[PDB]
RNA sequence: UCUGAUGGAGGAUCGAGUUGAUACUGACGUGCAAAUCGUUCAUUUCAAUCACGUUUAGGGGCGAAAGACUAAUCGAAAAG
RNA sequence: GAGAACUUUGAAGACUGAAGUGGAGAAGGGUUUCUUGUCAACUGUGAUUGAACAAGAGUUAGCCGCUCCUAAGGGAUAGCUGAAAAGUGUUUAAAGGGGUCCCCGUCUCAAAAGGGAAACAGGUUGAUAUUCCUGUGCCAAUAGUAUUAUGAGUUAGAUGGUAACAUAUAUAUAAAUGAACUCCUUUACAUAGGCUUUACACUCGGGGUGCGUUUUCUUUGCACUUUACCUUUAUAACAAACCUUGGAAUCAAUUUACUUGGAGAAGAGGUUCGUUGAACUCAAUUCAAAAAUUUGUUUUGUAGCAAUAGUAAUUCGUAAUUAUCCGAAGUGGUAAGGACUAUCCUUGAAAAAAGGAGGGAACGGCUUUGUGCUUUGCUACUCUUAAUACUUGUAUGAGCGUACCAACAACCGCAUCAGGUCUCCAAGGUUAACAGCCUCUGGUUAAAUAGAAAAAAGUAGGUAAGGGAAGUCGGCAAAAUAGAUCCGUAACUUCGGGAAAAGGAUUGGCUCUGAGGACAUUAAUGUUAACUCAGAACUGAAACGGACAAGGGGAAUCCGACUGUUUAAUUAAAACAUAGCAUUGUGAAAAGCCACAACUGGUAUUAACACAAUGUGAUUUCUGCCCAGUGCUUUG
RNA sequence: UUAUCCAUUUAUAGGGAUGAAUU
């Protein structure tokens, strides 16, 4: 047989991402004496569109405290924030839509996102437009906090890692039916060459585990396992159960 | 006088498409393309601009909201527990 | 009618590229190519036009008077009238009230 | 090409140093009309009259130190 | 060519054998609306002007 | 084309010069010649 | 609710051009041509068309998938 | 000329028909270009021709391009791998610049359509022209000292307007102090729709000049009647935005459309930019009224360039003279600009380079004490442009391309091959039309041949009485209307469609009638413009979308929902894709999927509304039972 | 926590109570 096409994705020539357009990295402010023991505001001057993603990303400006002079960040922005708002980051920040704060300090339901997997990496999880984490608990001694992410897991992170309160803005964009091909087609124009996807079913042996044969049809079990090659690995991987769920 | 008895802003689709998926997307474009309360000057001028940024035609500013509507039921509970505090 | 052709090299109708046909004292009908409009200088915070200055390209602003690339008011030339007019009073009154607060704090 | 209305800034024009020609244009109009072109490194000035007298005197009183080319 | 231009002006070439295009395409209606429209609100402007009428009246004309 | 570089317009100078006839007063005591439209130069 | 205008949406329609290639299983088939010619046909606001530049190289690439294409060479190119 | 169907000239008949064998370029070619010879071979017939052969010649740039910038990206450095070859490219880098310690900082290549300092007209050759000539401009650069001269400012930095903002017009609007450190703007950006302005294009009428028709008619038909860049071109006008005043419901202003307003509308008066580029009495000038310099009235000038050039004419030795080059408009084809509206689960480059601002570091001159500072006595002084003189190495403008073809014989197809091959300009008539057909400018009358004859057969078309699919696997092929206006339009339907359903009528020419606008005078009277509809007589071998151009419909069944894509050269489909639906894995740098020999990497500028792996294939209605088998998976 | 590994940055402040802001 030949490289199927899922081993040539690796291979990254055709299949990089689309990014010509794309207008930063999300990150929010790294780490800093400010932030460990007080506030620092930021003014957002404007809430722009990333070509690649569905959340729209906040320029937000501060005013360096080293030296003379500003420094722009681009968050990804909460919904209900706004141009010309003031957003504090850090210790002290109070409680509000926007604000980057210790997970370890907001109570126990708020809303989250941007959230900080570990203390310092500049935001990690829940960043998809109208994701939200649940700050579920936080430990006796303080320290370490538990969260619920959007799948559902539940997550156990140390209490000085950072989080913006509230929901990231442009939710509910799955809501709308993709009517077309072509809406397809230029929602991954931006994204990847992921699309349009072709059966394995229709192929040939050569080029698809799954393809020949004289009636289209898998031929054996679709569900693979976890220790399946690269070639192998083509159907539900590690399935755990098939068909449709009931609760 | 009354153009089309029910498909409204959907008889741009024609035929084309489902019954069912021409009536969900027009219950969504109907809020995409409406205008808004802007809050900062109280008249409703806000439009959405991209998927989800509203910008105020009057004021010039522009907030962060949900993908199809200027706010979303999940975000304004969450500033209402927040602001309950 | 009289027929032309690109003399400038570029003979693609690109946006550098767009042209004029004119009637020379030669009773010929020739082709000169525009010079690109350039965008309108922006305030700073308001990003709206601002008055008072010339829109040239950058080589133009170059060989440009002063008098016609500033305005004489203080932050004149990047910042509009009515953005400055506020951001006086803006100013002013935020130390106004930091003052009172200050005060009223005994 | 500058065109030059008033008669002190032709003067002084032409005597400035750097003129070297002056030109004298004449032609019929309906009475003939004339022009004095001063031709100095940077620009050629012109001076329009209607008055033949003026155009007259005022070439004349222009100090010969400078060359003259009539096109007619 | 001129000849045949001085008849149609008299109107002398135009019945329906002699159309190819639609109606909109010999005479465009939005054309026509646009030329109402502008003869209408120019004569409102000069009434309104001349006070031959009351600025309520010439905004409900 | 009009456009040419100068090591290629030197070039093209050569191939010309090479695609001349041998001289009577040599002959009095060529094969390596070519024509613009049969052999390209290809160079 | 109904009527007349206005308005100008749409992977809307006809249709030259472009981009293709349905049929005549026409011509040709020692051709103009190692794929052309004629008529007919499909296509034209979009998943549209073109150019140049650039990336991906052989048990590899690339494939809206025909084992298709990768210099008249492909169920494993070409050169030695 | 030895020799002429295919060399040249004249005449004729025609063609290409501005979507051109017409002009410009790119790729590719490379001298095929030009002139003069010339015919051994080639130019599939001839050939005196030629892209053949031979000898000479021809390509002129500060302004056209490359060169510079950065993009998709390429190479290289540091490392790290690897026997190396090579692979990756900041992954423990002490890696050039700026001011005067500190700040910033991998290098290099990659666009002759992206960004970008600056040129026009006329003329000129056998062959080059935004390159040569003539004239007129523009851009960049221009070191040190000293003189002059130009301007400002000064007893260390100007002034007007309430404001929007404006002001330096010297030959030349050159100078309106400004350090470090900053913050912005320009460069700089998608698509669709109409509205509008301007230029060019086309066209109508008048005047002049020349030509043509003239059996007859014809105040006639045709041609010319031109005006570049540059001068912040000055102004004028207009879409907008803004300022002052004003203070809005009986809401008003206003667009084709909707747009806007107590966060300040209308009205009135202004400011600016952008369009354009002599518009507007624009400038100068003549005449009256305002005062110790304003408003009204005339002449000149294509505003300067500019007529000196160009064009079309009339003459004169054969190079010169003379006359014209000015009075009004319509259509909307192309291009650009403007102000808008709308669309996106699509939001539609960067840098070189340039500009603006915040800030306020430094501070006159002549002489003098002490150690750059306090000091004493006097004041006219600092920048900015230009020229000159001397020093400085020689103190303007580098190098490369520039001919020609661009297919029709100059390119690729083995060729002078009916193929292929990117871009710009785009006249008149008919017309919806850049369609078809015919025509003007330009080009051509050439095609590996001609003459004659003209049967069979072939091929590409026409037409056929009566019948009308009986033909054939099959209506294959052909035929049938087919434009426009008016009328009428079913089942079914996802209510959007079906639909041009089906199916009827009309259409020429001529003579008329009616309707649809703009401009001024003291409600009433004149001047003047588009083609667009509607109606009526008359007329003809009953014909009129007269050529050209231009749907066959209907009743159903199967498949695929649809738009789309595909086996380059036998299969275009019911195949693929698709939206929709469902399932699976994954909470992260000790994760999922994938690449790599290793190092390391892609997804990832990513984070479950995400990425990855599958199946099914719009909508509607549904999606039953079986975990025995084989897979997959969960606990110990 | 010293080997080793991971993340962030300009390696930019020891722990407890919508004007600018630099010399």
């Amino acid at each position: 047989g030949r490289v199927i096409r899922g081993q040539r994705k690796g291979r990254g020539s055709i299949f990089k991402s689309h990014n010509h357009h794309r207008k930063g990295a999300a990150k929010l402010r790294h780490l800093d004496y400010c932030e460990k023991k007080g506030y620092i505001k930021g003014l957002v001057k404007d809430i722009i569109h990333d070509p690649g993603r569905g959340a729209p990303l906040a320029k937000v400006i501060f005013k360096r405290t080293e030296k003379y002079g500003k420094k722009e960040e681009l968050i990804i922005a909460s919904e209900g924030m706004f141009t010309g708002q003031y957003i504090s980051c850090g210790t002290k920040a109070p409680l509000s839509v926007g604000n980057i704060l210790p997970i370890g300090k907001m109570p126990e339901g708020t809303l989250i996102c941007n959230l900080e997997h570990r203390t310092g990496n500049r935001g990690t999880l829940v960043k998809a437009s109208g994701c939200y984490a649940t700050v579920v608990g936080q430990s006796e001694d303080g320290k370490k906090t538990k969260v619920r992410l959007p799948s559902g897991a539940k997550k156990t992170i140390d209490a000085k890692a950072r989080a913006m309160v509230g929901v990231v803005g442009a939710g509910g964009r799955i809501d709308k039916p993709i009517l077309k091909a072509g809406v397809a087609h230029h929602k991954y124009r931006v994204k990847r060459n992921c699309w349009p996807k072709v059966r394995g079913v229709a192929m040939n042996p050569v080029e698809h585990p799954h393809g020949g044969g004289n009636h289209q049809h898998i031929g054996h079990p679709s569900t693979v396992s976890r220790s399946a090659p690269a070639g192998q690995k083509v159907g539900l991987i590690a399935a755990r159960r098939t068909g449709l769920l009931r609760g | 006088s009354r153009r089309t008895k029910k498909v409204g802003l959907t008889g741009k689709y024609g035929t084309r498409y489902g019954s069912s998926l021409r009536k969900q997307i027009k219950k969504i474009e109907l809020m995409q393309h409406a205008k808004y309360l802007c809050t900062f000057c109280g008249k409703t001028a806000t439009k959405r601009t991209c998927v989800g940024i509203w910008k105020c035609k009057k004021c010039k500013r522009k907030v962060c909201g949900g993908a199809w509507s200027l706010t979303t039921p999940a975000a304004v509970a969450a500033k209402s527990t927040i602001i309950r505090l | 009618a009289q027929r032309v052709h690109y003399r400038r090299h570029n003979h693609y109708n690109t946006k550098s590229n767009k042209v004029r046909p004119v009637r020379t004292p030669g009773g010929k009908l020739t082709i000169h190519v525009v010079k690109k409009k350039a965008g309108k200088p922006k305030c700073a915070d308001c990003k709206t036009a601002i008055q008072g200055v010339k829109a040239l390209r950058p080589a133009d602003n170059y060989r440009a008077r002063r008098k016609n690339r500033t305005v004489a008011r203080a932050y004149g030339g990047s910042i509009c009238a009515r953005c400055i007019r506020e951001r006086i009073m803006r100013a002013f009154l935020f130390e106004e009230q930091k003052c009172v607060r200050q005060v009223l704090k005994e | 090409p500058k065109q030059i209305t008033d008669i002190r800034k032709f003067l002084k024009i032409s005597r400035k140093p750097d003129t070297t020609a002056v030109i004298i244009m004449k032609k019929k109009s309906k009475t003939v009309i004339t022009k004095l072109k001063l031709r100095t490194k940077k620009y050629l000035y012109t001076m329009v009259f209607a008055d033949r007298k003026k155009a007259e005197r005022i070439e004349n009183s222009l100090l010969p130190s400078l060359k003259r080319i009539y096109y007619p | 060519v001129r000849l045949y231009k001085l008849a149609k002006r008299k109107g002398r070439h135009m019945g329906i054998g002699k159309r190819k295009g639609t109606k909109n395409a010999r005479t465009n209606q939005k054309t026509l609306w646009i030329k109402r429209q502008r003869v209408l609100r120019r004569l409102l402007k000069r009434l309104r002007d001349s006070k031959k009428v009351d600025r309520h009246l010439y905004h409900s004309f | 084309g009009s456009i040419k570089r100068f090591r290629l317009k030197q070039r093209l100078g050569k191939c010309r010069r090479q695609n001349r006839p041998v001289p009577h007063w040599y002959r009095l005591k060529n094969t390596k010649r070519r024509h613009w439209r049969r052999t390209k130069l290809g160079l």
